[PDB]
């Protein structure tokens, strides 16, 4: 049995840490809902 | 509890309590990714949440009503992943999305790598609207992760 418990409000944080790049990737989505690189 | 916000999805079928994912409560509907719950019913305190809509191909599922979240990335601005990792406090992480280019169009993606139980955490725009959920993506060359910004249709 799964259960849920609240973890926070959904709000933008002005002091947020920033990371991650922004790749452009060619992908395909199969009938299983899985992405694969093309 | 039906207050709007982000929620951990927990199970007891394994050792301890285990966070299997995350989801969003908005307008009395709970939103998560399909692979988190596989469509099973959820408990919320003494009340039960039954699935209402889902789609394996989108990897999405909603409980107690139809999918409510309809904001979308603007294609230009940074966003925040509100990551809720297992056993750790919710934390906002800002990033500029990349793009999944597919035969049927393009989809924002975020190059952020968190534990598997972080699946379903919301990605927000600068207005605080949920533009999609984290956790369905691909593993790139170096071995790290890029998640689609997965949004449903309201
Ligand atoms: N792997 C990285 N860097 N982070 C992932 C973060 C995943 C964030 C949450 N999303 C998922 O859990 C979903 C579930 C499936 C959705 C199906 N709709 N998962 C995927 O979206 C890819 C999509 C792949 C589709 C390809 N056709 N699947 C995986 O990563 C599986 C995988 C697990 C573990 C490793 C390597 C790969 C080894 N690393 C480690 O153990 C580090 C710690 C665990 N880290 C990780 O699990």
């Amino acid at each position: 049995d799964m259960y849920i418990e609240r973890a926070g409000d959904i709000t933008w944080e002005k002091d947020a840490e920033v990371t991650g790049n922004s790749p452009r990737l060619d992908v395909a989505l199969d009938e299983s809902g899985d992405f694969s690189l093309v | 509890e039906t207050t709007d916000g982000v929620y951990r999805v927990m199970t007891r079928r394994l050792l301890g309590s285990t966070q299997v994912g995350v989801g969003v409560m908005q307008e009395g509907v709970f939103h998560t990714m399909w692979h988190v719950t596989k469509g099973a019913a959820l408990r919320s305190g003494e009340g039960r949440l039954d699935p209402y809509w889902g789609d394996v191909k989108q990897d999405l599922v909603s409980y107690c009503g139809p999918w409510k979240l309809d904001a979308a990335w603007d294609g230009l601005s940074e966003v925040q992943l509100l990551a809720v990792p297992p056993g750790e406090r919710a934390k906002n992480i800002q990033t500029l999305p990349g793009i999944f280019k597919t035969k049927d169009g393009d989809i924002g993606a975020v190059a952020l790598d968190y534990p598997a139980g972080t699946s379903g955490s919301p990605i927000l725009d600068k207005c605080g609207r949920v533009i999609g959920l984290y956790g369905n993506g691909v593993v790139i060359k170096n071995g790290s992760y890029v998640s689609a910004i997965t949004q449903g249709k309201r």
